[PDB]
């Protein structure tokens, strides 16, 4: 009616002064400054271990926060935990449903959750008496399959959803403590900032929002993908995340300009990104794709600095460790490689 | 020498028992069948579960025919992007897809077109010719084969198929619209589609099921042999 | 029948819109000077000697 | 003669 | 959880007696087992040990060759089989509960203990050159520790263990591998410690905490424990 | 008497040595093209894979040391090697053929496994390798006895009077020497009953449950013809070089039937049973459809 057809041009209205916004604040592009930065070298990364164990593909993997232990979801109904320096198989925890899509690890080490189509975060303790890993709690209020989970601390936890919703979880109580809508597809990914207190989420919209996690609101909704956004992940400062999506295009926003800095592409790219991280310091960009291999880009160039090529089937999985000393990927084809230098 | 420490040595005694573990579960997982059960919201599929056998999540029923253990997973209630996550059921032995033979005159809540039968060809377009079943067989299921019956005698074909010159006799309806189903696969040459029209007994219809699992793993074992 | 979904768009719209920004050059200084900082801090842009890598083959 | 091509 | 041992008793010289614990209340399969004995008025000796899915058995030198150890996982008990018993096979036997991966507690749990009684070199020494500290009440107290060799390992694990024995009590873990407390255990107590001398600290010290502690090593299978430094109030 | 050397003449002598060079040619293209996909492939390390592997490197072990000593040991009037070269050729040979043969059933039995036992659990690479390790032990002492005994004995009744100066040299013949007959006859009948009677009569039991099973499309005619050619094959390609072992063993042929059997249908025969190991990998190369990628 009249009235829907006014707040649709209000709604345009908010949208074009928000772009001629974000257009007066663009002077420079990031390309310009970083331009008389020395280039880094080849990145020459090499296989160091190989985790064998899961019979399916890997959908998931999660690094403790001693870069030590690692947790992995492959689809096989097993949440194997690795010593990724001697490669001995810590626990093996078998799922009650099989069709796992997302895995994490507690900063504290207690606890590990995992989720998928079952619509159903479940939290499981490490720690217990009995000496074997126990269901400490099944989250259930997600309307579709579980997509990401990040813990915030030992009793509270973040979820991203097929229902186009993101939800801030109250683990001992089992309940939604804040439900985060505003997302038009699916949630397909979502990462914590580092203090913990934001959080962003890449939904099938080709958009990414950033919500306050206390306050239960959107601040901001970042553009510029044509496809759905599979991977994000905040930059080490905690001012600006990466997003990786199905067109083929790594692209890095800055939460405070509010807008893109610059796009991580090439032509003979061609296949999804399935997912990205950050290096210690944020100067490399990791991501996973389609075509089997994950590439090393110049977080400030957007230059191929390397190729992670050792897995035969699509790199689901990627990770770096807290300090920074290896990245793991997980791949469809059931196997995880921790990934070093050398000089 | 070892350089190990004997909690080194323990852990890692641990880790083979693991690992002793899981290759059970997998050669335990690797003897079951696995079956993708797809098609419209009233399409019979709850009557094909319950002829065979908390949340909106999938919906996973076991049962043992002649000692071959069936899994068959349900996503009716996922509401989703369906490109999002039917990536999962790569490795599926086959796919069910359940159609309505009484559909073809039905209308869904989008009066304008859109015949059920139709949306239902539509779904099983995608399905058949999707990237990643490409060698996943389908036993297609065509239920309601009496309300099919009694809706022929008034109601002719030519609603849902004006290009329809047959006859309005049950027979030559329910091949045509078979034909039309079959002639929507796109690689004959890898995957078969298997159709049975459901009875209203209840143990023919795993029969059925069974059959066509056996001739898919026949089929499975002798390519991974080499013969075809 | 979704005008409050139009209303509660336009007023997350206008809530977007009330952010303050800075330039996309002090973006871009902030990310650089970060970078470099913690440079040399990095075992994946700069690879530690074999010695204190605890992921080394050799073990 | 010849009369040996011994076994294969 | 709880570990119950049976079939103590009096015995005859050159016998044989047939030793018993039941496990309850924790995965039994998934610990690793040890036999731990002490003489009346001496300190812990360990006796045996059988890994987690009886890959892996290990005995002491004393009692190699005539006792024998068994577990039945299904059914939750273990087993000690002790043969051609010696006058110096008095003791009090306990069970202990030990898991091993990465970050494990091992020897967290003890069983109460069943008595037995019969009615007749490259083993690391673990010295405790003190024997008994008197000890007042919310003061701190240090025990003392040696090792003949370093206890620490090339993968930076210092295996060396304390535990305390209240009177009239099974012995129970407080610290291991030298520095990380056990659970459970009040966050007054301490160890540190660099290769071969180790020190165990008690700050604020209250009752409830006197008794014998000991010190164990756990580097090479041939276990053995200190003599043991008595706190008494 | 005399014999020369250059046997015959020229025309037949050079047919041999082309038709001998041909098969030879034959296997090693074929047995190259088959073994180098399967090192080149990490992920082609399958049971199958590995049986056709071990069939490739058998047919390779029969051709290079079995047809080049039977062609020479045929243009060469008499045994021309010595004592050591004797024993290593026989043994080399006869594990080789046997090792083929048994490959050949056990590809067949991995086969029949397939096919009439769907639901069972399928073959590890471990089981592969303990059945390759049993092919090659039970090759290796079916016909040891025949190995241990070969001293190249001499005849004295003619002389090789080699082609240039008419240089008399001693007649060498590789023949066993069984203290008797009836361990001879008894030998040659267990080595014909477990390596023509008891493989193809498996392999023809198998592959004929495999085609009742089938017939339980248009490609499945094509794997029964498949099948049914292999049998065909494994049939007629052996089955004159054991006829004449057996009637050169057995029953009573005189001197002249003997000497004109040896000179002419016995390397005919050597053909045949060489063109049947070169044709192997052909067949279980280019016809096995998961190759053909």
């Amino acid at each position: 009616q009249s009235e829907l057809d006014q707040l649709r041009q209000e709604a345009e209205q908010l949208k074009n002064q928000i772009r001629d916004a974000r257009k007066a604040c663009a002077d420079a592009t990031l390309s310009q400054i970083t331009n008389n930065i020395d280039p880094v070298g080849r990145i020459q990364m090499r296989t160091r271990r190989t985790l064998r164990g899961h019979l399916a593909k890997i959908y998931a993997m999660h690094w403790g926060t001693d870069s030590r232990l690692l947790v992995s979801a492959s689809q096989d109904g097993k949440l194997i935990i690795w010593d990724s320096y001697t490669t001995n198989k810590v626990h093996a925890i078998p799922l009650r449903s099989s069709w796992v899509m997302t895995c994490a690890y507690a900063p504290s080490g207690n606890y590990v959750a995992c989720g998928g189509l079952d619509n159903i975060c479940s939290i499981y303790n490490l720690k217990t008496r009995e000496g074997n890993v126990r269901v400490s709690r099944e989250l259930a209020g997600h309307t579709g399959y579980l997509s990401c989970c990040r813990f915030l601390d030992d009793n509270q936890i973040v979820t991203s959803s097929g229902d186009t919703t993101c939800a801030l979880w109250d683990i001992e109580t089992g309940q939604q403590t804040t439900t985060f809508t505003g997302h038009t597809g699916d949630v397909m990914s979502l990462s914590l900032a580092p203090d913990t207190r934001l959080f962003v989420s890449g939904a099938c919209d080709a958009s990414a929002k950033l919500w306050d996690v206390r306050e239960g609101m959107c601040r901001q909704t970042f553009t510029g993908h044509e496809s759905d956004i599979n991977a994000i992940c905040f930059f080490p400062n905690g001012n600006a995340f990466a997003t990786g999506s199905d067109d083929a295009t790594c692209r890095l926003f800055d939460l405070r300009a509010d807008q893109e800095l610059m796009t991580y592409s090439h032509d003979n790219i061609i296949c999804g990104i399935t997912s990205v991280s950050f290096s210690k310091s944020g100067r490399l960009l990791l991501a996973g794709y389609d075509d089997f291999n994950c590439n090393v880009w110049d977080a400030l160039k957007a230059d191929r600095a390397g190729v992670l090529a050792g897995h035969d089937n699509r790199v689901s999985c990627l990770g770096v460790t807290d300090d920074g000393m290896a990245v793991a990927t997980g791949s469809w084809d059931s196997f995880l490689k921790i990934w070093n230098g050398s000089s | 020498g070892c350089t190990l420490s004997a909690e080194d040595k323990a852990a890692v005694e641990r880790s083979k028992m693991i690992d002793r573990n899981l290759r059970e579960d997998g050669e335990k997982a690797a003897r079951e069948v696995k079956l993708l059960l797809l098609g419209a919201g009233e399409s019979g599929k709850s009557t094909i579960v319950k002829q065979m056998k908390k949340t909106t999540g999938i919906v996973e029923t076991h049962f043992t025919f002649k000692d071959l253990h069936f899994k068959m997973f349900d996503v009716g209630a996922q509401r989703s992007e369906r490109k999002k996550w039917i990536h999962c059921f790569e490795g599926v032995t086959a796919i069910i897809f359940c159609v309505a033979l009484s559909d073809y005159d039905l209308v869904l809540a989008e009066d304008e077109e859109m015949n059920r039968m139709h949306e239902s060809m539509k779904l099983f377009d995608s399905i058949c010719n999707n990237k990643w079943f490409t060698d996943t067989s389908i036993i297609l299921f065509l239920n309601k084969k009496d309300l099919f019956e009694e809706k022929i005698k008034k109601s002719p074909l030519t609603i849902c198929y004006p290009e329809y010159a047959g006859s309005n006799t049950y027979e030559e309806a329910a091949a045509y619209i078979q034909c039309q189903f079959e002639d929507l696969n796109k690689r004959k040459d890898t995957k078969e589609i298997y159709t049975h029209f459901t009875c209203s007994t209840d143990t023919k219809n795993v029969q059925f099921v069974f059959d066509a699992v056996t001739d898919v793993i026949i089929k499975n074992n002798l390519k991974d042999c080499g013969l075809f | 029948a979704s005008i409050a979904q139009a209303r509660k768009l336009v007023e997350q719209l206008k809530m977007e819109a009330n952010i303050d920004r800075i330039k996309v050059s002090k973006a871009a200084a902030d990310l650089m000077a970060y970078c470099e900082a913690h440079a040399k801090e990095d075992p994946l842009l700069t690879p530690v000697p074999a010695s204190e890598n605890p992921f080394r083959e050799k073990k | 003669f010849l009369f040996q091509p011994q076994r294969f | 959880v709880q570990l119950v041992e049976s079939g103590g008793g009096l015995v005859q010289p050159g016998g044989s007696r047939k030793l018993s614990c039941s496990a309850s209340g924790f995965a039994f399969s998934s610990f690793g087992m040890h036999w731990v004995r002490q003489a009346p008025e001496k300190g812990l000796e360990w006796v045996a040990y059988i890994s987690s899915g009886s890959g892996t058995i290990y005995y002491a030198d004393t009692v190699k060759g005539r006792f024998t150890i068994s577990r039945d996982d299904p059914k939750n008990t273990l087993f000690l089989q002790m043969t051609s018993l010696r006058s110096e096979d008095t003791a009090m036997y306990y069970c202990v509960r030990s898991i091993y991966y990465y970050g494990s507690s091992p020897f967290d749990f003890w069983g109460q203990g069943t008595t037995l009684t019969v009615s007749a070199s490259a083993d690391i020494v673990m010295t405790q050159a003190t024997s008994s500290v008197p000890v007042t009440p919310g003061e701190s107290v240090s025990i003392s520790c040696r090792s003949s060799k370093s206890l620490l390992h090339s993968n930076g694990n210092t295996y060396l263990y304390w535990f305390l024995q209240r009177p009239g009590q099974s012995p129970q873990l407080l610290i291991y591998r030298m520095s990380n407390l056990a659970s459970g255990v009040p966050d007054r107590f301490s160890g540190s410690g660099s290769g071969t001398a180790f020190t165990l600290t008690i700050s604020r010290l209250e009752a409830e905490d006197v008794g014998v502690y000991y010190c164990m090593q756990h580097l090479e299978y041939p276990l053995t424990f200190g003599a043991g430094t008595k706190l008494e109030l | 008497t005399y014999v020369n050397y250059y046997l015959h003449q020229p025309q037949v002598a050079a047919i041999f040595i082309i038709s001998y060079f041909l098969i030879f040619f034959l296997c090693m293209m074929g047995n190259t093209v088959v073994c180098f996909i399967v090192m080149r492939n990490k992920h082609m390390h399958t049971v199958t894979n590995l049986f056709i592997l071990n069939l490739a490197i058998s047919d390779l072990l029969v051709g290079i040391f079995c047809m080049p000593i039977t062609l020479l040991d045929n243009i060469i009037a008499g045994w021309p090697f010595g004592n050591t070269m004797c024993k290593i050729s026989g043994l080399v040979q006869g594990i080789s053929v046997a090792a083929s043969v048994f490959t050949l059933v056990a590809i067949a039995v991995d086969r029949f496994q397939c096919v009439v036992y769907p639901f069972k659990p399928k073959l590890t690479i471990k089981t592969a390798f303990v059945i390759i390790m049993i092919i090659w032990v039970l090759a290796i002492t079916i016909m040891s006895p025949s190995a241990v005994m070969l001293h190249v004995q001499e005849e004295k009744y003619y002389r090789v009077r080699l082609n240039s100066q008419n240089k008399t040299s001693p007649v060498y013949w590789c023949r066993e020497d069984w203290p008797n007959q009836e361990m001879r006859k008894i030998y040659t009948t267990v080595l014909f009953a477990n390596i023509y009677l008891a493989p193809l009569s498996l392999i023809v039991i198998m592959y004929g449950r495999i085609g009742i099973s089938l017939f339980r499309s248009r490609k499945k005619q094509k794997i029964i013809k498949m099948l049914l050619i292999v049998a065909l094959l494994f049939i007629l390609s052996w089955l004159p070089l054991w006829t004449l072992m057996m009637l050169s063993d057995y029953a009573d042929l005189s001197p002249n039937e003997l000497q004109i059997i040896n000179i002419y249908i016995y390397p005919f025969a050597h053909w045949l049973a060489f063109g049947n190991s070169s044709v192997n990998p052909i067949i279980y190369g280019f016809f096995n459809e998961n190759f053909r990628r």
